[PDB]
């Protein structure tokens, strides 16, 4: 169970959502950027910590951050 | 107006000869996932567990271990065969929970009616200092 | 004598070392003819060894108990005892050549930095400009001192990027 | 045209395959007739048999390779060594039973390859493992003791 | 699982859809002789308790100490045996 | 249909426009060198034709031209070797005294005291002692004179020019089409008979008309300047008949099926020539003729433009059984459309062949005065071992590359590849278990012996005196080969090699070959070799089998073949790609080959190489291998410490260079550790501080300096590690063998 956070620096490019391999992020309406959408992490319990979302964020600094925390059977990617 | 579609147990599985990379003992005591899709023709596809299977013409059901495997298969179907699927989580007791297309709309598309969970209204460097939250089981990002 | 060191001219170990090296070379030479190629090569090596030892003893180098030359790296100590050519003069020579190359590179980088496409100028060097700047780099001490006293040799700390502490 | 390799129990989405090594009739019969795969037999008796076999087969190594193998009293020393090894693997079995069986949970059912529902092996229980561990001690020590007797008897040897 | 065709998933029979099979287990209560079974269950009567079975292991611990204080000397172990002369060392030492 | 020559005219223009635009082949390298990573990327993808274009025809054309360029480079190298042997060598003097004069083909200039490297090899010559074995090869070919070597060098230069012209012509003027490259049947038919068969027949002809007479006179004892020239023997059956009487009959016995008449120069003796210590040239001639006939016959199996012949696709699709479902179907399509699969197969067999060559060459010295040249023997064996190991690792790498890029599930359904990929877990688990079992039962034995020896209990060790581990199978096979002549080979006068048993073959007072007895130490070292090979195979096979997907990462194929990881999630996915598996396999291959060469060196110095004094054989190390190779301490002291005194005491002599490299290599190896235990973040931050220092003086470069990528860091570390280790062993081996050989 990692901690995923989204900051107002996001431009709503939706790249982090498309790069997530476990469907943890989604786009919700917003009004702080031209795209009128912000990213969110409603299913952080399924986050594995690959940080693929950070590698896709184009803002400087990153608008999406993943802080690895307590490891679970899902966050560790264990199939056994 | 969207409701989670129920999981049909009468859906046939794709033609596969079997492999050693399938479900193990975790699915019997913890949980497993099921991905169901609709194909317009019988065609060969690559399974996330190794090998090649043949999806039938119509409804197809595939049970995998982790949710990432189901999502990878869905990505392959969407980018190769333009097929949309649904992912569910099944527990040993018999409970099915809808997953990925949560509100019928893909997460990459805004739907206006979702939960803006975990969205700070500050910058990455505007977090509290680690010394200001000492002796508290929380990181500076949770304030 | 500086730090208990004996001049190589009066060093017995130095002479013994020269004698032993020449002796080994002659021993190897004895297994050949008088005008063959290996004989001529060995004779040339013997001549070079003798010339090297004679030059070291004549240059005033200092030898230790082991009979090998020692260098004095200390201004004043080397200047008053005639050993400025050991480290002092070589230090000046290096500093000059090193500064020459460094200044030439700095000038080339600053000159091409104003071009519309500097990265290409860095991977594809401008030979005429590089040659001119290499020649101009010989007056690097004067130019560097002038730029320092002028204030153009440095970049303001407020204009250089820095980490968020 | 025959395919000797089939998915485990016809299901091709389980991490296992049926090969002439796993689904062979003779192999399946021999493997099913072992004391470990007897859901209806008391765990104590199965443990006694397992301990007897293991204790008997564990003397030989120290007899022919121990530090005192070149001495006439090697058989006795090895009998004691096997007894010690049996006691060690005994405490191992007890620790495993105390750690594995310490809680209860509504586990999923168990069926045969045909689909006939069968109860879980009593050996996989707090009391089942304890009885199996106790039988392993008696059988293990008896097997080591019999290993020494065979050395004295057995006209060929 | 209701694998009558190509369906390997069944919520009403989820037990068979997760591969929960004994594979080799077989229930049969007719095998060990009653007279021999009674002897063994009788020999391992009270040894079925954790505290009591650990006591048997404790005997092994006593045997370990017994070997060091007696068994090692009876097998003529080199460490418990005597020593012959000695050496002086590199220089004038001992 | 119908095999033919299909070619495209003037496809690429010849100019220097692209020479002034680095990175033109890659689309991603078009934005220019914004950072220093671009420079490394320019070289890391120069030969990755699969990325530069999506057309298979262009890739095939590039491969063909690259092959021509490589051939030209090899020809230039050969020309240099012949030129150095003709102008800066003592080959002519070495011919008159091949047992005392040490071969030398390199002369250094006197600049900074380096003239000390010009050793007194002999024959009034000074130079560097060579260990390539070129002198023995030339002697076996009957070169005799230096003018012939110069002519060969000029011919090699002409051939190099022809190769380069061929590459340019086939890439810019007449480029073959894709259908021309996919003619596997025609290619195999021409490479089997027209290449191997014809080449073997031509070499046999040269040996009959040049090598046999000249070498026979040399062995009988005749001054090299007095032997008739090769043309005097090739075009004069009278003199050649004087040397070989069967030649008085001409070619009549060959066409009348009375080949027995040619038994004088086409013998099947065996063993080695007692005068030169090498194989009988007549036996080699007969061998080449037989293999030439076999290859020519084999080059007529595949069907081309006529009805006769077999079809590779038909043969492959017809081999299917009950345990493999569909069988070999789809393999023809994979091997006719993917260059990486062919490269993997070829590299694996090529490296295995190199290893087999090393074995057969030390066992049966094929050149005269080669066995007695211990330096050349050890150098050739070690060099071929390293080439084979590297090629095998490359084979695994390309197998993984094919599985990542060219694999197609729709074309490989229920076939061998699909079935193998469907049970990779069982294969990997069993290979892992066998590797663990081998490691235990192989290294633990050495550890047990060390502990017993240190505890004062030598009677409890695994040696020939205490618990014996005799290799009964190897000894049985060896004795079977020794008893083969006159029984299971009646027409053989002697065994293939003296190692199987028998008498001692010594030349010039030095043992050329002798029986090699196998004991407990040999058993232990052989199991160590098996364990190391198994671990290397496990790493490479695991990478190839899991290159596409895995339980941890189900979409590993999407990430590519060469990627650093998949983030710190799931506990960590560092080095999860196939490239990383190859990176680790390189280290394990180095370990395996190192132990192999160490075993060979110690065994030959203790039980083979030595001197004969009419009272026995005085080996170099006195036979300490049979009593010390059973413990690690023995290998460290009796082999590493005892034999290293030759390289650490070479200063002030001709071998001083070996003493310098020995240290230099030690440095490079240690240098590699910096790149193997570090990370990219640390160096990037350090570079940030250095960049600040540069900006403070207005000397910061526009091409933003960046730390080497994770993959590049691993590549640099592995390259330096292997270079340092291999160079250290090279210097140690050469100095030791050149000082005691
Ligand atoms: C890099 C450090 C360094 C060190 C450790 C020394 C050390 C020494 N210097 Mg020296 N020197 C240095 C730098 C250094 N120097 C430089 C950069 C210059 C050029 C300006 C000189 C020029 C110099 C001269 C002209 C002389 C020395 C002398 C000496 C010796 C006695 C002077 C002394 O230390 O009394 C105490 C120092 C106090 C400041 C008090 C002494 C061993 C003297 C000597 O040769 O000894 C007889 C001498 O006259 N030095
Ligand atoms: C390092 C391995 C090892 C060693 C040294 C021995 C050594 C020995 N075994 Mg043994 N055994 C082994 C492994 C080993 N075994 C294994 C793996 C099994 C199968 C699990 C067996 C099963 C076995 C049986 C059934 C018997 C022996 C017996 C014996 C003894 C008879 C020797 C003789 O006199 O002839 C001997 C001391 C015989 C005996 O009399 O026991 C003392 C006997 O009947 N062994
Ligand atoms: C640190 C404490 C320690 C001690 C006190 C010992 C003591 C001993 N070791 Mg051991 N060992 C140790 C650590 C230790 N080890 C470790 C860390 C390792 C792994 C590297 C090993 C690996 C090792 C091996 C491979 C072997 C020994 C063996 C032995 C025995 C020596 C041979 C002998 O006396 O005949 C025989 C010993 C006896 C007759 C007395 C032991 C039986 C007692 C009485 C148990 C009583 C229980 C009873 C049946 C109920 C001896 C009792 C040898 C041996 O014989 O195995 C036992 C031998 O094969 N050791
Ligand atoms: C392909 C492999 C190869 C290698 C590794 C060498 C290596 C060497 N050669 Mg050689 N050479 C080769 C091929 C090779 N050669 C071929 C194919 C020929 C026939 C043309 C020659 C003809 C040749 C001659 C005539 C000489 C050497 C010499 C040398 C040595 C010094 C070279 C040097 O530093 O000159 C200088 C380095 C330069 C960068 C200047 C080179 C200028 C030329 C003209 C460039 C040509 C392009 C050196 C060890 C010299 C030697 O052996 O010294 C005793 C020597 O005189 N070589
Ligand atoms: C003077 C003759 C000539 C000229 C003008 C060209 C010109 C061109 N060629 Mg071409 N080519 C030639 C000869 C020539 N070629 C020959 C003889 C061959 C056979 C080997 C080829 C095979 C060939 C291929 C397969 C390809 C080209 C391509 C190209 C085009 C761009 C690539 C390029 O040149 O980058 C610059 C190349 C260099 C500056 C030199 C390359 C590196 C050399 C060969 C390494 C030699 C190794 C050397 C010994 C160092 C190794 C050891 C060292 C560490 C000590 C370009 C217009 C490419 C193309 O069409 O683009 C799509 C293409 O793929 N050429
Ligand atoms: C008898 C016919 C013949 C012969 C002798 C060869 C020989 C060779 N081929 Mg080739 N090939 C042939 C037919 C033949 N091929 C046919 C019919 C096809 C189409 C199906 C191909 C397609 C093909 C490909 C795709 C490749 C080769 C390659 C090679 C070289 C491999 C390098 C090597 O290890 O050998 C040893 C090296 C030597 C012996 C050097 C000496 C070279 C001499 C001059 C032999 C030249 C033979 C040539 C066919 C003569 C005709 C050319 C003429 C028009 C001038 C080799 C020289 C590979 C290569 O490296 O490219 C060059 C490669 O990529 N061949
Ligand atoms: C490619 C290998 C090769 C080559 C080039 C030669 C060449 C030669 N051999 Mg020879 N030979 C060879 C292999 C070879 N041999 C082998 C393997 C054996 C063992 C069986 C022999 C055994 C042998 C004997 C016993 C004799 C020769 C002799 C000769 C010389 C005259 C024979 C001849 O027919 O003229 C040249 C041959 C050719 C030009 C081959 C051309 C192919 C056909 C026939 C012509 C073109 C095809 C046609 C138009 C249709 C000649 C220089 C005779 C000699 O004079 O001794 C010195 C002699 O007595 N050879
Ligand atoms: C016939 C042999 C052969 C061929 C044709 C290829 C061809 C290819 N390989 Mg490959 N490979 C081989 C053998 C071969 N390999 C072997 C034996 C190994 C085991 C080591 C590998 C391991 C390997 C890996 C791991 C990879 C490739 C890759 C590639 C592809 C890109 C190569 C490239 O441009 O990178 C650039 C080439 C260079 C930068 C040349 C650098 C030379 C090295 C680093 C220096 C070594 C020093 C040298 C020994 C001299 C030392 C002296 C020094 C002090 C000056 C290419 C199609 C890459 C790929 O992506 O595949 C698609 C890939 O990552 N290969
Ligand atoms: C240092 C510390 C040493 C500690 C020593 C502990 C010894 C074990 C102990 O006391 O157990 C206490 C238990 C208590 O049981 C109890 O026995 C009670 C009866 S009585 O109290 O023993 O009379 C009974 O009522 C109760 O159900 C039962 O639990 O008593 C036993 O059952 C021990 C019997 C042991 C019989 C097996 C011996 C080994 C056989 C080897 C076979 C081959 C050998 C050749
Ligand atoms: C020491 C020997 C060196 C080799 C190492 C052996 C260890 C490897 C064990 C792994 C086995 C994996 C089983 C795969 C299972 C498998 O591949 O499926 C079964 C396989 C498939 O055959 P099919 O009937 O499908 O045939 C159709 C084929 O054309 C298509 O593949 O048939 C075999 O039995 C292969 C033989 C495997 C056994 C190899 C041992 C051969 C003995 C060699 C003995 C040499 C020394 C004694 C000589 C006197
Ligand atoms: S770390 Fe990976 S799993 Fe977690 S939100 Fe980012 S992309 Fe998704
Ligand atoms: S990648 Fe970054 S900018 Fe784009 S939607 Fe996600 S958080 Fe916002």
């Amino acid at each position: 169970s990692h901690t995923v956070k989204i900051y107002d620096t996001c431009i709503g490019c939706t790249q982090c959502v498309r790069a997530c391999p476990t469907d943890v992020l989604e786009m919700v309406p917003w009004d702080g950027c031209k795209a009128n959408q912000i990213a969110s992490a409603p299913r952080t319990e399924d986050c594995v910590g690959c940080k693929r979302c950070e590698s896709a964020c184009p803002t400087d600094f990153l608008s999406v951050r993943v802080y690895l925390g307590s490891e679970t059977t899902r966050s560790m990617g264990l199939a056994y | 107006a969207f409701t989670p579609p129920t999981l049909q147990s009468d859906t046939p599985s794709p033609i596969f000869g079997g492999s050693t990379g399938g479900l193990l003992s975790q699915a019997q005591v913890e949980e497993f996932h099921v991905i169901t899709w609709e194909s317009k023709k019988e065609q060969i596809f690559e399974m996330p567990t190794g090998g090649a299977a043949i999806m039938r013409q119509g409804p197809n059901l595939l049970k995998l271990a982790r949710k990432e495997q189901c999502l990878a298969l869905l990505t392959q179907l969407r980018t190769k065969f333009k097929i949309d699927g649904y992912i569910y989580r099944v527990f040993p007791n018999g409970e099915v929970q809808y997953l990925h297309p949560k509100d019928g709309v893909y997460p990459e598309k805004v739907n206006a009616g979702r939960s803006g969970d975990n969205t700070n209204m500050r910058r990455i460097g505007q977090n509290k200092e680690p010394v200001q939250i000492k002796f508290s089981g929380k990181i500076p990002a949770e304030f | 004598d500086v730090a208990g060191l004996t001049p190589c001219s009066e060093s017995k170990a130095f002479a013994k070392r020269k004698k032993n090296e020449v002796k080994a070379l002659n021993k190897r030479l004895k297994n050949y003819e008088a005008d063959s190629a290996p004989a001529l090569a060995l004779k040339a090596t013997i001549a070079r060894t003798e010339a090297r030892f004679d030059k070291y003893a004549k240059q005033g180098l200092l030898c230790g108990t082991d009979g090998l030359p020692h260098l004095i790296a200390d201004p004043g100590l080397a200047l008053r005892y005639g050993h400025a050519g050991d480290v002092f003069i070589p230090t000046i020579g290096f500093i000059y050549f090193a500064g020459w190359l460094g200044y030439a590179g700095s000038k080339y980088l600053q000159a091409v930095a104003a071009t519309a496409k500097p990265i290409e100028k860095e991977i594809i060097i401008d030979v005429p400009l590089a040659w001119k700047l290499l020649w101009e780099g010989f007056g690097w001490p004067l130019r560097a001192f002038a730029e320092y006293k002028n204030g153009s040799l440095m970049e303001d700390d407020a204009k250089i990027t820095v980490s968020p502490r | 045209k025959v395919q000797v390799v089939q998915p485990v129990n016809g299901d091709p989405f389980i991490g296992m395959l049926e090969t002439p090594v796993t689904s062979s009739p003779a192999i399946a019969w021999y493997l099913s007739n072992l004391p470990a795969y007897r859901t209806g037999v008391s765990p104590l008796l199965r443990g006694v048999e397992i301990g007897l076999a293991h204790g008997y087969l564990l003397v030989g190594p120290f007899i022919k390779l121990g530090p005192l193998r070149d001495v006439e009293n090697v058989a006795e020393i090895v009998g004691c060594i096997n007894g010690a090894a049996t006691v060690l693997i005994l405490t191992l079995c007890l620790a495993y039973g105390a750690v594995t069986f310490q809680g209860e949970g509504p586990q999923v059912g168990v069926k045969t390859l045909s689909g006939r529902s069968i109860p879980r092996d009593p050996l996989q229980s707090a009391d089942g493992w304890n009885k199996f561990t106790a039988g392993f001690a008696v059988g293990g020590l008896s097997g080591a003791a019999w290993g020494y007797l065979c050395t004295q008897i057995l006209p060929y040897y | 699982k209701y694998g009558e065709e190509s369906r390997y998933f069944d919520l009403k029979d989820l037990e068979n859809t997760v591969g929960s099979w004994d594979m080799y287990g077989q229930e049969d209560k007719s095998r060990y002789n009653g007279l021999q079974s009674e002897f063994f269950e009788r020999a391992a009567n009270g040894l079925s308790r954790r505290e009591y079975i650990l006591g048997l292991v404790a005997i092994g611990g006593a045997g370990i100490l017994a070997w060091g204080g007696k068994g090692a000397a009876d097998v003529r172990l080199p460490t418990v045996g005597p020593q012959q002369p000695a050496q002086v060392g590199p220089r004038g030492r001992l | 249909k119908k095999v033919k020559i299909v070619v495209d005219r003037n496809p690429v223009a010849t100019n220097f426009e692209k020479w002034a635009k680095p990175g033109h082949f890659s689309r991603t390298l078009s934005k220019g060198p914004t950072t220093t990573t671009w420079i490394w990327n320019l070289h890391a993808d120069a030969h990755d034709f699969d990325t530069q274009t999506s057309d298979l025809e262009e890739i095939s054309r590039k491969v063909f031209s690259a092959h021509f360029g490589q051939l030209g480079i090899i020809f230039i190298w050969l020309s240099g070797m012949y030129f150095h042997g003709a102008r800066f060598s003592n080959y002519e003097a070495w011919l008159t005294d091949p047992t005392h004069i040490k071969p030398s083909a390199q002369v250094v200039w006197p600049i900074v005291g380096q003239e000390i490297l010009n050793a007194d090899v002999g024959g009034g010559f000074q130079g560097l002692q060579i260990t390539s074995g070129f002198f023995q090869l030339w002697r076996a070919a009957g070169i005799t004179s230096e003018l012939q070597l110069y002519t060969t060098a000029i011919g090699a230069l002409v051939m190099a020019a022809a190769m380069f012209f061929a590459g340019w012509f086939h890439y810019h003027k007449a480029a073959p089409k894709l259908e021309w490259f996919q003619n596997v049947e025609s290619m195999l038919n021409h490479h089997l008979g027209g290449l191997l068969g014809l080449g073997s027949l031509a070499w046999a002809g040269h040996q009959i008309h040049v090598s046999l007479p000249i070498n026979k006179l040399l062995d009988a004892g005749v001054d090299p300047k007095e032997i008739p020239l090769p043309h005097e023997f090739t075009l004069n059956p009278e003199l050649m008949a004087q040397l070989y009487p069967s030649f008085s009959k001409g070619l009549a016995p060959f066409f009348t099926l009375d080949w027995a008449q040619y038994s004088d120069f086409l013998t099947f003796q065996g063993g080695l020539n007692p005068v030169t210590g090498g194989l009988w040239l007549t036996d080699t001639v007969h061998h080449h003729l037989a293999i030439a006939v076999l290859f020519l016959i084999a080059g007529h199996q595949y069907r081309t433009n006529w009805g006769i012949g077999s079809s590779l696709k038909e043969i492959l699709e017809a081999h299917k059984g009950p345990f493999t479902g569909e069988g070999h179907k789809g393999l023809y399509e994979i091997l006719t459309t993917s260059w990486h699969a062919q490269l993997a197969i070829n590299l694996a067999l090529f490296g295995s062949l190199s290893i087999i060559v090393a074995h057969h060459m030390y066992a049966m010295p094929p050149y005269p005065y080669l066995a007695t040249d211990y330096g050349t023997q050890l150098s050739l064996f070690t060099h071929h071992m390293w080439i084979g190991g590297f090629c095998i690792v490359g084979a695994g790498a390309h197998a993984a590359i094919f599985m990542v890029r060219d694999y197609d599930p729709t074309n490989n359904y229920n076939n061998l590849l699909d079935r193998v990929l469907r049970h990779r877990d069982a294969i990997i688990s069993h290979l892992n278990w066998v590797c663990i079992f081998l490691g235990f039962h192989s290294f633990g034995l050495y550890i047990h012996n060390d502990t017993m020896s240190a505890l004062g209990r030598p009677q409890d060790m695994f040696s020939d005196t205490a618990i014996q581990l005799q290799p009964v199978f190897a000894q049985w096979v060896q004795n079977t080969h020794f008893l083969a002549p006159g029984f299971t080979a009646p027409n053989a006068l002697a065994s293939t090699s003296p190692s199987w048993g028998g008498d001692v073959v010594a030349v010039g007072g030095k043992v050329a070959m002798m029986p090699i007895s196998l004991g407990t130490a040999d058993f232990l070292v052989h199991h160590i070799h098996a364990f190391t090979i198994h671990v290397t195979v496990l790493i490479l096979l695991k990478g190839v089998l899991y290159a596409r997907s895995s339980r941890l990462i189900p979409d590993k194929a999407n990430l590519g073949f060469r990627f650093p990881c998949d983030g710190p999630g799931r506990g960590g996915t560092c080095q999860v790609s196939a490239w990383d598996h190859v990176f680790l396999g390189l280290f394990w291959m180095y370990n395996s080959i190192s132990i192999v060469i160490f075993h060979f060196s110690w065994k030959m110095q203790s039980d083979v190489w030595g001197t004969v004094s009419a009272n026995g054989v005085s080996h170099i190390t006195g036979g300490n291998f049979a009593q010390s190779a059973n413990t690690i301490n023995g290998w460290l002291r009796d082999f590493l410490w005892a034999q290293s005194s030759q390289v650490i005491q070479s200063y002030g002599s001709a071998l001083s260079a070996y003493g310098l490299i020995f240290l230099g290599a030690h440095f490079v190896w240690a240098f590699s550790l910096m790149f193997l235990f570090s990370g990219r973040g640390y160096w990037q931050e350090l570079i940030e501080s250095i960049v600040w220092a540069h900006n403070k003086l207005k000397v910061a470069p526009a091409i933003q300096p960046r730390a080497l990528s994770i993959t590049q860091g691993r590549a640099v570390g592995v390259a330096h590690y292997l270079l340092g280790g291999i160079a250290t062993t090279w210097s140690f081996f050469l100095a030791r063998i050149l000082a005691v050989g």
